[PDB]
DNA sequence: ATGGTTGGGTATAATGGGAGTCGTCTCGGATGCAG
DNA sequence: CTGCATCCGAGAGCTGAGGGAACCCAACCAT
């Protein structure tokens, strides 16, 4: 692990932004109103950002260790630590290009 | 040139501890633009990373100051 | 509800609202519908009158394990 | 104060270079259980309980101590840390 | 050491002090209604008269503390540095004086009671605006005095 | 604090704002004043 | 709005309420800002707080802290003496020893008392208005609720018994310790860092029977 | 104990009932109990009287209004937590212009939450206070032009959230402009549009020289009015169509809908007494004929440029001038919620009308009544000015009910408030107290009532003054504003009388606030009584007048906090008013009329009165108030014992035979000791211990819930798994703690099992508390009046009590703003003590007197000397009360007592004390050539005794000030704040310690404390402090594992809420990155971020 | 093989919204005035 | 063409503690 040195700060193009992103987010649901559970392409999917228990995909095939990078075939979830739902972002493809307030105001 | 407090620490070259200070947008705005790199000088933006501060016990002045005795330092000699 | 409270004058219990309804209703229907109808609440909200506390602010973390549970 | 804090202050030409030799010594000490110690087994620091007088655990009271005694060589760049570390492990394993 | 209500020493020149004012302020009078005098220059000779009252009363204080009682408790503790300052001991012994209006200016007549002897109504009503006034500096002040530190700590942490 | 030459790597700065800004509070009354002290 | 809510125009609110929404640039920027709430400042571990308390018999360098928050302040290394001796079979059978209060014997106080010699405590008043607001002292066990101070660090924290409170925090490691033992000791710092002149000096009662 | 009291001022009328300010302003609010064809349009019947009719064709049209009774008593709402309410019908008609046929019916609208007997609310259960709030009353206001000298801007202002503010100003070009919404225009156009014609104009403002001609302006007069009015809405509305009907109507509710704009009644009135016209409404102007005519305008112009022309007769306003400033209480903040969500039912109505079916319509199914009970929901829960009420003691609660803040909905901000709300106004004198207030950053802003003070009808507050008429003062009293006070000259109170005139050639008297003094034909008011001038916390200070204003603001803000006493005391030396504040918070208990007791017991009194009916009183026992103390009446009557009317039954909570007791009478002496009590630390002997004096009863409440999870029910029950029997002793059988057993830190109070097969989930008690279990409470579902969250089947509280004795650590206070904590508990044997052997109590340093300025204390004390000895009570009255002499011949006969005790016993006097004489001969404390005795009289006349010290035997070398003192103990208690932490939970976005005691929180290292370990070069210890104690996930889980391990903490690493900080710049566009020596990027997410 | 969920459909005529807020201070772009 | 001069808008005001409103009908994936 390299000495961290410097920190550098610019803008992010939108190759940049996509290259972040695990995934799309195309429907504005957050969770099932039965089950509590995220919703497939919603702000809280699996898929993009990652299983809500560690090492343990979505529905429940694989719930053990060395699976490491595998993503299950039927869900679609990887099988990983559950903490990297605090680091894996998404993003919004939009329509139109939208301009960045900060630039403007 | 003279100028206030204000300006003076808002006008500094580390985007960090200016950000950190006031004006938050305007600081991250032109140093986004400028692609600014923070090289660390001084205490708040080692306080933000969590890091040890260059000053007192952690200034390189006295940090790689080593300690041992007599018979360990003999036996190094010999070696 | 709001008909049965006019009626009634007075907030109505679970159980006139599911005779209310009409067959196929009892009270315990009534209360999960209810219970599935809270809209969730924000994690800003201002919570005493300086503007320092939210509500999220007093929420524990349940997931991550503990010094003690690592330990 | 600490006693002998006035002698220490003086032996150095900044008070944080005490600092770090005494935080250092103090992590050799408990490094190696107090039997790198360059005290005589009549020097050591005490500690009084009810069953009787102990070796004190506090290893920073040592490490000052010691610097007391002068038999301490501190300074910049004096022995390679690997070098140092595994001949220090040779004399007390 | 200890403090009671007969150790605020009054001084008997303190009476003989504001019979003399008194004595002034009607001259004064009379000089403004012969045409001598302007209201600003009447209220200005009118403050300068209390101010140089209030000024005798406390050498008044201070020299029976010293002459007669150089072991009173309040003359101790001001003299050792222990506690309070000779300002405070006029208002105890003396008087209290002038006071502020809120908009800042003087009001004519002073309190010519110590807190030994005890004030009016109308007398404590006057000091309230000091009192106040005092307060809310106070609490201004001290958001500004920590807005002016985070900013010189900001410009000199390097 | 030591009446004796500062050590190298003392961070003055800190010290000299804090020195400045104690006495601010409440010590100096409020052109004249704490104000005068910001407008410099 | 998602950007900058509140910038241009009438801010997004959520229905039936005056609130604004907070979006990232309120998240990042302000009093309650990351940068000066989380960043620059944090709540830590391994500290307490309790009303203090005059110290008279006290020596300068030392501050009466109780006996239960010393326990509480102290816990793992208590935890790890209690294993040295035979107190505890293990550290969860100390720590269930510990958990009630009733369940606490005579040993653990001494077993205490052993974990503290030598170390220092950092003791705090709020505002901290310079460097000499935050101070080391050794720590002696009392009984009660109340944290002993020393009357001649009042003037240097400003404060006084009429409902003052202090903060305790411990320094961990060895570097810690013997920053907070040679930098921070109360009886090593005796005159004042802006004057030169000294700071912790004679006042009040002591000035008056001298 | 016999009652002495000082005092020649006379009160001609008692003072007025105390919470009179929320009773009187509610029930004028609701008029519940007025017929409805005599209730006046105000309150709410005016909010239904201008709301309706909405006329839509169909109308609706209010008849009148009723209040029922409430479902629940206010003990059931208490222990249910509901709100003690009254449903309110009203009664409407829907009639059909082009039809004919009336349908009437009384529909329920609500319900409307009732205010007590005390003055306060029951709102979920708990007590609530409604604030009143002081702002600026509306009307016509005229002041100096900021930027430019010699000119005035003239200002209208209405009810709040009732209009716009409008400003007239002159230009400095000539023309007079008129600002509306932050748009200026000129007044002359406005003025076309209400029909004024040149030569009107001309002949009503051609005096006042050349402000006529800057308004002149030929355009807009050729224009008829409705183009001017057209043309005028183009200006106020730009873009929008410019059509005749929409501009009239804009227009209409801009300055002419009474449904919009509102000039008060207030407003009104100040209106026409400033302009000298009067009005028709409330409006600024009238929509008559399709045509407007003015009313305030050109009143408004005359006025201003009268001003401006210095015309004789015409002066600025002052806007702090109580004349200018007014209260809004309970009912007219009520009442605002009430008309703001009836026009919320109005639009609905409006709008059901136009969808609904004609044909098949009725005023029920017209009107839906939930916006108006989410705005009195809302108004009662969430504002503000609603607070939980204080109940410390009852001299909080009624403190609490006579309260007036500036802050608040449609208040000012308390960062952009300086000096000029803050300041004591000239015109505060006998309206509000100038003493009492909070001490920090909302110190003027929240004020209280003064103790003779009316708030009347238009919210104006007056004060009563005595009429004099050719030097006689009469006992006519008249109460008066501020205005009317500026117009005449009023005496002192304390001024001279014999008989009832004025014995004084010179009197000192007011004049608009300036002190003059004036011969007794000049006076024409006299002030009632010195009381007046302060509020009812600072009139219980005894010789206040000679305490600096700031140390009795400290008093009499912490009588405030003084905390119950199961043995309290009425204070040795009182004001006179102790009693009126017991009988009107309702603590007590007051005989109705006069009887005969019949029955007496710990929770019950049966009275039987002279009607022959028997009356049953039950007494409030071991009742847990807001905040944790313990009120409960105990009986002070005895089985036929005869009681007259207003004869005391039962004492409240402190209260002692009627009197307020908020704390104990000690025997202090003022001396410094040892150190202990340096800086405001105070010494107490173990004797007060030992009598429980200082001991105090507190109630901690404790809930738990079992509700329905997915996972399955929660159950409260006693089977729990892995717990010895020896955790379960206490619980009864349904798995509750039983009552009467003893709770420590770490046992189960309430046993529970959640689905994980099942796990412990129980209720424990925190680490700090416990006690004795006195209570128990258990709501299930489908109870009669319970109202549960869905999905919680039932709930559990627990009352657990403890009886806390004085400890090092806590607060004591006298009412002179003396107070300090306890630092040392000696024994009896080391106190100082009196030659008889009587020891001390307490001993204070004299070290706070000299620059605290609060010598009341030491007259206090000296009072208390001469009582203590003599054996009597005193009344002295603020202001005019007992003086000096007076206490010196209390205190003669006092030492006659105290010394012929000795004498009789056949003692003289003792060496130590021929010692300490002649060391007061060398002080200068008595005189040379007295006899001991002699001397020993002298000192007691100064209020000192020789006093031995109980360490050695020997005297203190001087004597030394002794005497009783009133000190109560607070509500600042060590035992609920002291807390330590070494880990435990953590936040969930950051991950750093949380914070509070309750929630077992950690310690905030701010700012400053980093600036400070910065200072000292104290490196290693700040990155301890920010990462391995915060939020260092893996470095807190290492160091601690270390430490139990017996190694040494490792180096940290990163910290989370960086990583937070880096990922919401991320989300923001902005491309963070972190780099090496090199310029290389460097992973801090350890590769778990990157695809 | 069942419930829960989702997409499609209703035919007299309908044609531009609505709450709100006037008691703060200091400093750097900018439109407007003069020369 | 320049310059200065009010003018408008944007960004601030100490820490710590405690504070909590239509209804119906039919095909179709999920479980
Ligand atoms: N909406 C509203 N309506 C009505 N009234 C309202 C109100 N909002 C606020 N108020 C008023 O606010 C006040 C509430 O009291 P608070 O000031 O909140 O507290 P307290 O109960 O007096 O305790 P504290 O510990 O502060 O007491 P003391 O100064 O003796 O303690 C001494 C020591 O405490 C510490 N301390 C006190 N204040 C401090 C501060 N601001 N910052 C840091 N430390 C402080 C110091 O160490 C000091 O030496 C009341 O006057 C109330 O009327
Ligand atoms: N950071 C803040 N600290 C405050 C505030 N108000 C009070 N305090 C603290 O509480 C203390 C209260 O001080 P006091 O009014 O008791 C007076 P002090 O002891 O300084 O002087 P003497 O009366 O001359 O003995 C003050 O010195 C601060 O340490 C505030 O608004 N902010
Ligand atoms: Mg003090
Ligand atoms: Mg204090
Ligand atoms: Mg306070
Ligand atoms: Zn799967």
């Amino acid at each position: 692990k390299k000495e961290v040195r410097k920190v550098r700060i610019a803008l992010a193009s939108p190759e940049k932004i996509r290259s972040w992103s695990y995934g799309e987010v195309e429907k504005p649901e957050t969770i099932n109103y039965r089950t509590l559970k995220p919703e497939r392409d919603g702000l809280f999917d699996e898929r993009i950002f990652g299983p809500i228990k560690d090492y343990e995909c979505a529905c429940g095939k694989y719930k053990r260790q060395r699976f490491e990078g595998k993503v299950c075939e039927r869900c679609g979830v990887e099988v990983t630590k559950s903490i990297v739902r605090r680091y894996r972002m998404g993003h919004i493809e939009l329509a139109t290009p939208a301009a960045h307030i900060w630039f403007v105001k | 040139l003279l100028m206030g407090v204000t300006k003076s620490a808002l006008s500094t070259k580390s985007w960090l501890s200016a950000a950190s200070f006031q004006n938050t947008t305007h600081v991250l705005t032109e140093a986004a633009i400028a692609g600014k790199k923070d090289e660390l000088i001084g205490l708040k933006e080692n306080v933000i990373l969590g890091r040890l501060i260059p000053a007192g016990t952690g200034s390189d002045f006295v940090r790689f100051t080593q300690v041992v005795d007599q018979k360990t330092l003999k036996a190094i000699e010999e070696a | 509800a709001r008909q049965l409270q006019q009626e009634l004058g007075r907030e109505p219990t679970y159980e006139e609202i599911a005779e209310a309804m009409g067959p196929g209703w009892d009270a315990k229907r009534v209360e999960e519908t209810l219970k599935i109808a809270q809209e969730p609440v924000s994690l800003e909200t201002p919570i005493g009158d300086e503007k320092d506390s939210f509500y999220g602010d007093f929420i524990p973390d349940e997931h991550l394990p503990s010094p003690v549970d690592a330990a | 104060a600490e006693p002998g804090i006035d002698k220490l202050f003086g032996m150095v030409d900044s008070k944080y270079r005490l600092t770090v030799v005494v935080a250092k010594r103090a992590q050799q000490l408990l490094r190696h259980g107090f039997k790198n110690t360059v005290l005589e087994p009549e020097e050591r620091p005490k500690m009084q309980t009810l069953e009787g007088l102990f070796d004190d655990p506090n290893a920073v009271t040592w490490a000052m101590k010691e610097l007391l005694t002068g038999r301490l060589v501190f300074g910049e760049n004096l022995v390679p840390e690997d070098r140092l570390q595994k001949e220090m492990e040779r004399l007390y394993p | 050491i200890t403090i009671g209500i007969d150790d605020a020493v009054i001084p008997e020149e303190k009476k003989q002090y504001l019979e003399e004012a008194d004595r002034k302020l009607l001259q004064i009078e009379q000089a403004y209604e012969m045409g001598f005098l302007t209201d600003r220059e009447r209220y200005d000779q009118i403050l300068q008269l209390w101010t140089e009252t209030t000024e005798k009363v406390t050498q008044a204080v201070f020299k029976n503390f010293e002459e007669n009682y150089p072991f009173n408790p309040l003359y101790v503790m001001a003299q050792s540095g222990a506690r309070g300052n000779p300002q405070q001991i006029r208002q105890l012994c003396g008087l209290r004086g002038l006071m502020q209006k809120p908009s800042g200016e003087t009001f004519e007549v002073p309190v010519r009671s110590s807190f030994r002897e005890g004030l009016t109504v109308l007398e404590y009503f006057i000091s309230s605006h000091g009192a106040r006034k005092g307060g809310a500096d106070t609490a201004l002040r001290t958001a500004d005095s920590g807005y002016l530190t985070r900013k010189l700590v900001d410009v000199t942490h390097e | 604090s030591m009446a004796r030459p500062v050590s190298i790597g003392e961070a003055v700065g800190i010290v000299a704002a804090q020195s400045i800004g104690e006495p601010g509070t409440q010590l100096t009354m409020r052109t004249q004043g704490l104000p005068r002290v910001i407008e410099l | 709005a998602l950007l900058d809510n509140g910038r241009r125009g009438a801010p997004v609110t959520n229905p039936g309420s005056d609130r604004p929404l907070r979006s990232l640039t309120d998240i990042l920027s302000g009093k309650q800002g990351r940068f000066r709430q989380n960043l620059l400042g944090k709540r830590v571990d391994y500290s307490g707080r309790s009303v203090i308390v005059v110290g008279p018999q006290l020596k300068l360098h030392q501050c009466g802290l109780p006996k239960r928050m010393a326990l509480e302040l102290f816990k793992p290394f208590l935890l790890k003496k209690m294993e040295e001796k035979g107190i505890a079979p293990n550290v969860k059978a100390a720590r269930r020893m510990l958990e009630r209060q009733r369940d606490i014997k005579d040993e653990v106080w001494d077993a205490l008392e052993e974990v503290i010699h030598g170390k220092v405590v950092l003791l705090n008043r709020a505002p901290t208005l310079h460097r000499l607001g935050i101070q080391a002292f050794q720590p002696v066990l009392v009984e009660g609720q109340s944290i002993q101070l020393h009357p001649l660090v009042c003037e240097a924290f400003n404060a006084d018994f009429d409902g003052d409170q202090m903060a305790v925090h411990v320094p961990l490691s060895s570097f810690a310790q013997a920053e907070a033992r040679i930098q921070m000791l109360s009886a090593h710092n005796l005159l004042s860092p802006a004057s030169g002149e000294p700071l912790a000096k004679p006042s009040r009662d002591i000035i008056l029977g001298l | 104990m016999e009652i002495k009291r000082f005092g020649r001022i006379r009160e001609v009328i008692p003072l007025p009932p105390l919470t009179e300010i929320q009773v009187e302003s509610y029930r004028r609010a609701l008029q519940a109990d007025v017929p409805p064809e005599k209730r006046e349009n105000v309150g709410i019947q005016a909010a239904f009287r201008e709301t309706f009719p909405i006329e839509e064709g169909l109308v609706l049209d209010f008849l009148e209004y009723r209040l029922g009774e409430p479902p629940f008593p206010q003990d059931e709402c208490r222990e249910k937590d509901l709100t003690y309410q009254a449903p309110l019908y009203a009664r409407l008609q829907l009639i059909h212009k082009d039809t004919g046929l009336i349908k009437e019916d009384e529909v329920f609208l609500g319900h409307i939450p009732l205010m007590t007997e005390d003055g306060s609310f029951i709102i979920n259960g708990a007590d609530r206070v409604i604030v009143s709030q002081i702002h600026r009353s509306p009307g016509v206001y005229f002041t100096p032009d900021p930027a430019r000298p010699g000119r005035y801007i003239a200002s209208i202002i209405p009810l709040p959230k009732r209009g716009p503010w409008i400003d007239l100003e002159v230009e400095p070009n000539g023309v007079v402009s008129m600002k509306v919404n932050k748009r200026k225009f000129p007044l002359v156009l406005l003025l076309r549009v209400l029909g004024y014609d040149q030569e009107t104009l001309a002949r009503e403002l051609g005096a006042y020289g050349e402000l006529v001609q800057g308004l002149m302006d030929e355009s807009v007069f050729a224009m008829r009015p409705e183009e001017a009015l057209i043309r005028l809405f183009t200006l106020l509305r730009p873009g929008d169509p410019p059509k005749r009907d929409k501009a009239v109507a804009y227009v209409y509710g801009l300055i002419a809908d009474p449904r919009r704009y509102d000039l008060g009644e207030a407003g009104r009135y100040k209106a026409e007494e400033k302009l000298g016209i009067r009005l028709s409404g409330r409006t600024l102007a009238r929509f008559e004929d399709g045509e407007f005519k003015d009313e305030v305008f050109l009143p408004t112009l005359r006025y201003l440029f009268a001003l401006t022309a210095g015309v004789p007769g015409h002066e600025v306003d002052d806007i702090d001038h109580l004349g200018n400033r007014r209260i809004r209480t309970v009912g007219e903040l009520m009442t605002d919620q009430f008309r703001v969500g009836l026009a919320r039912l109005a639009r609905g109505v409006r709008e059901r009308m136009l969808m609904g079916s004609e044909d098949s319509l009725t005023p029920a199914k017209l009107v839906n009544s939930r916006p108006l009970e989410a705005a009195i929901r809302e108004f009662f829960s969430r504002s503000q000015l609603s607070q939980f009420k204080d109940e410390t003691n009852p001299l909080s609660s009624l403190r609490h009910k006579r309260r007036i803040s500036a802050l608040g909905p449609g208040g000012l901000t308390r960062e952009r408030a300086g000096f000029d709300v803050r300041d004591v106004h000239r015109t505060h004198y006998g309206r509000i107290c100038p003493v009492e207030t909070p001490e920090g950053a909302n110190i003027g802003l929240i004020t209280s009532l003064a103790a003779y003070a009316r708030v009347d009808e238009l919210g104006f507050i007056r004060t009563p003054y005595r009429r004099v008429v050719g030097g006689v003062v009469t006992d006519e009293v008249v109460y008066m504003t501020a205005t009317e006070e500026d117009r005449y000259t009023i005496a002192q109170a304390n001024t001279p009388l014999e008989g009832n005139r004025i014995a004084a050639e010179r009197v000192v008297a007011r004049r608009k606030g300036e002190p003059v003094i004036v011969s007794p034909e000049e006076v024409e008011f006299m002030d009632v009584s010195p009381k007046q001038v302060f509020s009812v916390n600072t009139n219980l200070i005894p010789f206040l007048e000679h305490d600096d204003a700031n140390r009795a603001l400290m008093g009499s803000n912490m009588q405030t906090q003084a905390v119950p006493l199961i043995r309290a005391q009425a204070p040795v030396v009182m004001t006179g008013l102790e009693e009126r504040v017991v009988r009107d918070s309702l603590a007590a208990l007051y005989a109705e009329e006069d009887g005969e007791v019949a029955k007496v017991d710990g929770n019950r009194i049966v009275v039987r009165y002279e009607d022959g009916r028997l009356v049953e009183y039950p007494l409030r026992r071991f009742y847990r108030s807001n905040q944790g103390t313990a009120l409960d009446q105990r009986p002070r009557v005895v089985v036929g014992q005869r009681v007259r009317k207003g004869d005391l039954l039962a004492d409240g909570p402190a209260s002692e035979n009627g009197f307020l007791a908020l704390g104990q009478n000690v025997l202090v002496a003022i001396m410094p000791f040892d150190g202990y009590n340096f800086e405001d630390a105070i010494v107490i002997s173990e004797e007060l211990l030992k009598r429980d004096f200082y001991t105090s009863i507190h109630i901690e409440r404790y809930e738990i819930e079992a509700r329905d999870t997915k996972l399955g029910p929660e159950r409260i029950t006693r089977d729990i798994p892995h717990l010895s029997e020896a955790a379960l002793r206490d619980l009864d059988e349904e798995g509750v703690v039983r009552i009467g057993a003893e709770v420590k830190p770490g046992d189960i109070l309430v046993g529970r099992t959640s689905f994980k097969d099942v796990k412990d989930t129980s209720l424990r008690v925190p680490p700090g508390e416990g006690g004795i279990v006195v209570r128990t409470v258990r709501l299930r579902r489908g109870d009669p009046g319970v109202e549960l969250k869905p999905g919680v089947r039932e709930v559990v509280r627990v009352y657990v009590a403890q009886k806390r004795k004085l400890q090092v650590g806590d607060k004591l206070a006298n009412r002179h703003g003396n107070k300090g904590v306890v630092a040392k508990i000696l024994p009896v044997e080391d106190m100082p003590h009196l030659p008889d052997g009587t020891p001390v109590d307490v001993i204070l340093n004299p070290l706070g007197v000299p620059s605290r300025m609060n010598l009341g204390q030491i007259l206090e004390t000296h009072l208390g000397l001469a009582g203590y000895f003599l054996g009597q009570r005193y009344i002295s009255p603020i202001f005019d009360g007992a003086k000096e002499p007076e206490i010196k011949e209390l205190l003669a006969q006092a030492f006659e007592v105290y010394f012929g005790k000795r004498k009789g016993e056949g003692f003289g006097v003792d060496k130590r004390e021929v010692e300490v004489l002649r060391r007061a001969e060398k002080l200068g404390l008595v005189t040379p050539g007295k006899t001991p005795e002699e001397q020993l009289k002298e000192l007691f006349l100064q209020g000192k005794v020789v006093l031995y010290d109980g360490r050695t035997g020997e005297p203190i070398e001087g004597p030394i000030v002794v005497g009783q003192m009133f000190i109560m103990k607070l509500y600042h208690m060590v035992e609920d704040k002291m807390h330590a932490r070494s880990t435990g939970p953590y936040s969930l976005i950051t991950q750093q310690p949380l914070g509070g005691k309750a929630q077992f929180g950690g310690q905030r290292f701010g700012e400053m404390e980093v600036w400070a370990l910065e200072a000292y070069g104290a490196a290693h210890t700040l990155q301890e402090m920010l990462t391995l104690k915060s939020d260092d996930i893996e470095g807190r889980n290492a160091a601690y594992e270390a430490i139990i391990k017996g190694e040494d903490v490792p180096e940290p690493s990163v910290p989370e809420s960086f990583r937070v900080l880096v990922k919401e710049l991320q989300a923001l566009a902005l491309d963070v990155q972190t780099l090496d020596e090199k310029d290389n990027p460097v992973d801090i997410f350890e590769g778990l971020a990157s695809k």
